[PDB]
RNA sequence: CGGAGCCUCGGUUGGCCUCGGAUAGCCGGUCCCCCGCCGGGGUCCGGUGCGGAGAGCCCUUCGUCCCGGGAAACGGGGCGGCCGGAAAGGGGGCCGCCCUCUCGCCCGUCACGCACCGCACGUUCGUGGGGAACCUGGCGCUAAACCAUUCGUAGACGACC
RNA sequence: UGGAAUGCGAGUGCCUAGUGGGCCACUUUUGGUAAGCAGAACUGGCGCUGCGGGAUGAACCGAACGCCGGGUUAAGGCGCC
RNA sequence: GGGCCCGGGGGGCCACGCGUCCCCCGCGAGCGCACGGGGUCGGCGGCGAUGUCGGCUACCCACCCGACCCGUCUUGAAAC
């Protein structure tokens, strides 16, 4: 899976084609973060198969949605169990996130996977995914943004046009 | 009395890195260097103008040293403003990094 | 006609591409103050990196090249030059349309200098980041002419000073004449603000 | 190009000149007109094309255009040679234009600064640009 | 020496992005780069938006952190926050901008007019006022 | 793109067409009728 | 120093005549206060998504006629003198004149100009650079280099003294 | 009811040149410390083959070639060259 | 929802002769416009006999991009 874009939340519902022996199979359910819902299932096939005796063959998608995040306008914590391979061995980390969005913050968790530990989109697997109350989160980068009366200013901002013009008289001013 | 045509600089022809293909022109625009705003001078006429030994016929006038090779452009090229040209021949290599004049014609507004 | 640059807090080589690309479509481009040039890293790595320049020669003739110019104008001109097909006629042709300069002498002295907000120093480094200065690097390389071109620039902006306050002086009588006036000329001050010219 | 309009010619003798659009000839060709006591542009056919369109309009809508002010009309007769054969302007030329001006020109004079604006030539200058600029 | 802080309440002009041109209120701050914004009186749906696109102005309204658009729009209302942005200077000077853009062929001919003899005008004063400045010197 | 073209291959497509149009164009005469309603509404 | 032209070479198609700089800070007024050979600091007051803004400024060209209203009258145009500039030096400003105009700008009045009958290389910088000549006036100049000879502080020959 | 899908016109006979030094890569693999070493399997290449990209390069990546115009792409790229 | 969108009590239909038997209950005329088996104008302008018009290619020159010397043996040649 490549972490292309904003991910989005899928529910992803299946169940091994039904067979003489059992009529009814049981219902398994995934939460799935992905770019489309064709990587979904595919992703959806690639969980189940490494928890039970089951696979795309042998089983069918029943159901394939996208879950909407259900307070985008809110700030929430959100924490994120994950393992993941390195160049020496399989870790389980736990990390958090501020974001309006689960799937938004499941995209920073790539992200920062990426920017910090040099890891692939295909070698993440994202365990669970919770919203956290602030006085449970425990890295002091998400903590320091619990505050009332928080306050601060923009210091340095860097010219951002800096090809329009390309040649001025005035040099720039970045206090503002 | 005064100018009636924009100003533009010939900065080569159509290429890859090892492959020329003359029979287009990059032309960047004064002013323009953005590919939103060369919608404005897509279709316009453009007029490679030079001077020679001979003289020779001026139409609306007596012979004089002024020629011109005529074109138009084509479409835009880039993001950063530069447009294609196509002229009723090839331009002169000579000509990269001179003047060509882009008309005001074929109106549209 | 002729665009003019000022040196002084930019960084080497994104001054050098702009002017480069300059050049190259036709337009004459001079830069004045190269000493007060900037490059990003500390002073002494940037010096280690001239002098591993210095040592590159010809081992059998020295004097067939390379040739290490000592100037900050010279080692900024050698730089466009690293930017530009300069074995070809079009290249030396623009090549041919850049003049460089230690201090400002004249007749830009007396011309406004224009500068590249997308290769100063203030905007694309991080303030926290150590820099050279092209002048102090050229002075410990071999560069004669560091005490003359201060003492010189040093004459210039004295001069300067008097030609600002002067101005300074013409702006504050445009001012009052603005309300001597401000009757005869209220009508025509409508026509300008209706239009945004005047705020 | 609505009929009023003021239009700034692009090519021909008369280039740069700003005119007053009177209606659309039936081969499409425009009738423009100076006036002509206003920068000597008489009653002429322009092509719309070679013309830019500005926003500035009086309204010429109780002008009445002779009716013979047609595509034949303005059509250029052909002259001879064996030395050179000059045009002149017939007089029933100079009777129209002065019938057509005598009811645009007192309109042009009831917007301030607008027969000076129509005396003055369209030109590009330092640092104008037309796709940025507002005809 | 920092005079205008990113805070519940700061109204922040947007100049460039999707809502470039307008005001809205930052009702919380997410994170070091985005803070939740609302434009209850200026057309702005409440989303994140980045620092980098907003220019902080010197108005601060009080309302609670993460208040519902209800209270941000009665607090806007209170402030008068439309009508006072456009008494500021800043926004006049986008005013003057907008006027200059739209400027038709004609209002650039009387401009011309106007500008040429005002100027004419400043000039002659200027001579005068610098004689008399120098039979003082004498 | 050409119409008669199609029509020489899908004579139905005329129907379905014209049906399109006088739909669409009576389902716009709705929209602005039910918004100049609601803007009259808010008026009063 | 002060006429017609003829070749040839090209490009270009308004100008900006200048503080120094800071960037977790700036800019302009303010001399009332303190220093100095009119300049610096303080106070105070203004601006600061720079508007005393290069997102800018200046100039703007269709021409002429007649007569009005604003603007000028300390004004426009034109031969003599003194400061002044050296990093690669100023056809800027100032003072005299005997002259030369009431027009230069803005808003109007009034007409006229090849109005060449829709159409390109138009419009400058342009008395442009270089070359031959032809005139036509004034004021000025009347040299050196190399060879040859000689030298031997030099030398393969050239070169060099 | 020409008895699975899909695609495609097939069968057959004479005469026949050059070749019979190869080499390279993914994967498998023998000897060897290893080798741009020697020796095998499979497929694809270079040899016989230009062209875009890898600055440069037999074999890598893309793609295979009549002489052209327009459009769009692949692999690769977009400070300046 | 499906049943020529089953049966009964404002808007589009590639319905529109009839004698009937009854399930059920073989040729109208003209005229015209065209998104219709691949472009035409029943549209125009300038210039021309001593200095101008056209002349691909070819002679010379310039510039931009490309570009290693052929034959040969060779797995491999621009090959030191
Ligand atoms: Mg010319
Ligand atoms: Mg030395
Ligand atoms: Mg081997
Ligand atoms: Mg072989
Ligand atoms: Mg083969
Ligand atoms: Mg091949
Ligand atoms: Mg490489
Ligand atoms: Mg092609
Ligand atoms: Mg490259
Ligand atoms: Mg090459
Ligand atoms: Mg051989
Ligand atoms: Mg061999
Ligand atoms: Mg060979
Ligand atoms: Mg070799």
């Amino acid at each position: 899976m490549k972490a292309s874009g904003t991910l989005r939340e899928y529910k992803v519902v299946g169940r091994c084609l039904p067979t003489p022996k059992c009529r009814t199979p049981p219902l398994y359910r995934m939460r799935i973060f992905a770019p489309n819902h064709v990587v979904a299932k595919s992703r959806f096939w690639y969980f189940v198969s490494q928890l039970k005796k089951m696979k795309k063959s042998s089983g069918e998608i029943v159901y394939c949605g996208q879950v909407f995040e259900k307070s985008p306008l809110r700030v929430k914590n959100f924490g994120i169990w994950l393992r993941y391979d390195s160049r020496s061995g399989t870790h389980n980390m736990y990390r958090e996130y501020r974001d309006l969005t689960t799937a938004g913050a499941v995209t920073q968790c790539y992200r920062d996977m990426g920017a910090r530990h040099r890891a692939r989109a295909h070698s993440i697997q994202i365990m669970k995914v919770e919203e956290i109350a602030a006085s449970k989160c425990r890295r002091p980068a998400v903590k320091q943004f619990h505050d009332s009366k928080i306050k601060f200013p923009l210091p340095h901002r860097v010219l951002r046009r800096q090809h329009k013009p390309r040649f001025t008289t005035k040099r720039p001013n970045t206090f503002f | 009395s005064g100018r009636l045509w924009c100003k533009a600089i010939f900065a080569g022809y159509k290429r890859g890195l090892r492959n020329q293909r003359e029979h287009t022109a990059l032309l960047k625009i004064e002013g323009v260097y953005a590919r939103d705003e060369t919608e404005f001078y897509l279709g316009k006429r453009c007029a490679y103008v030079y001077k020679a030994k001979n003289n020779t016929v001026t139409p609306g006038g007596k012979p004089n040293k002024t020629r011109v090779i005529w074109g138009k452009v084509t479409r835009a090229h880039g993001n950063s403003g530069m447009v294609r040209a196509k002229f009723r021949s090839n331009l002169p290599a000579k000509a990269i990094g001179h003047r060509i004049r882009v008309m005001l014609y074929p109106s549209r507004i | 006609q002729v665009l003019v640059l000022d040196g002084r807090g930019h960084l080497l080589g994104r001054l050098a591409a702009i002017v480069a690309k300059q050049v190259l479509l036709g337009r004459k481009v001079v830069v004045v103050r190269c000493e007060g040039i900037n490059i990003s890293g500390n002073f002494y790595r940037n010096k280690l990196k001239y002098l591993a320049f210095l040592r590159k020669r010809m081992n059998t003739n020295p004097s067939r090249g390379p040739y290490h110019f000592r100037a900050p104008s010279r080692i900024f001109w050698r730089t466009v030059r690293g930017m530009l097909p300069h074995k070809t006629k079009r290249g030396q042709a623009a090549l041919d349309r850049l003049k460089v300069f230690d201090g400002i002498p004249p007749p830009y002295d007396k011309k406004k200098r224009m500068v590249v907000p997308a290769a100063l120093k203030v905007v694309r480094l991080k303030p926290t980041r150590k820099f050279a200065y092209l002048g102090r690097l050229a002075h410990e390389v071999g560069w004669k002419y560091q005490a003359v071109t201060a003492t010189l620039e040093e004459k210039r902006k004295e001069k300067a000073k008097i030609h600002y306050r002067k101005k300074k002086q013409l702006m504050r009588l445009r001012k009052q004449a603005e309300k001597n006036v401000e009757k005869k000329i209220s009508k025509f001050t409508d026509v300008l603000k209706t239009h945004g010219l005047l705020v | 190009i609505t009929p009023g309009t003021i239009l700034i010619i692009l090519t021909g003798r008369h280039r740069g000149k700003r005119v007053v659009f009177l209606k659309q000839l039936s081969s499409g060709l425009l009738l423009v007109t100076g006036p002509l006591s206003l920068n000597r542009v008489p009653l002429r056919r322009t092509h719309q094309k070679f013309v830019i369109a500005t926003s500035t309009k009086i309204d010429i809508s109780g002008v009445k255009i002779p009716k013979h002010l047609t595509d034949a009309y303005f059509k250029k007769k052909k002259l001879r040679k064996p030395e050179k054969e000059k045009y002149e302007i017939t007089e029933q030329r100079k009777v129209d234009q002065k019938a057509v001006d005598s009811q645009i020109l007192p309109k042009i004079k009831a917007v301030p600064q607008l027969q000076g604006y129509l005396r003055s030539v369209f030109a590009l200058t330092n640092g104008v640009y037309p796709h940025k600029l507002v005809f | 020496v920092f005079r205008r802080f990113v805070e519940v309440g700061r109204v922040a002009y947007v100049s460039f992005g999707p809502h470039a041109g307008k005001l809205v209120a930052i009702v919380d701050v997410i994170d070091q780069n985005r803070a939740l914004v609302d434009g209850p009186c200026t057309r702005v749906r409440r989303q994140a938006m980045p620092f980098k696109c907003m220019q902080l102005t010197d108005f601060i309204l009080k309302f609670p952190h993460s208040a519902r658009q209800k209270y941000v729009r009665k607090a806007w209302e209170k402030a008068d926050i439309n009508t006072k942005w456009a008494a500021t200077r800043w926004a006049k000077k986008i005013e003057a901008r907008e006027r200059k853009a739209k400027m038709t062929d004609f209002d650039r001919y009387k401009v011309m007019k106007a500008k040429k003899m005002r100027n004419r005008i400043i000039k002659n004063e200027v001579k005068k006022l610098q004689r008399a400045a120098l039979l003082k010197a004498s | 793109k050409n119409l008669r073209i199609m029509l020489k291959l899908n004579p139905y497509a005329k129907t379905m067409r014209r049906n399109t149009i006088l739909r669409q164009a009576r389902n716009h005469k709705l929209r602005v009728e039910r918004a100049a309603a609601a803007l009259a509404a808010k008026s009063d």
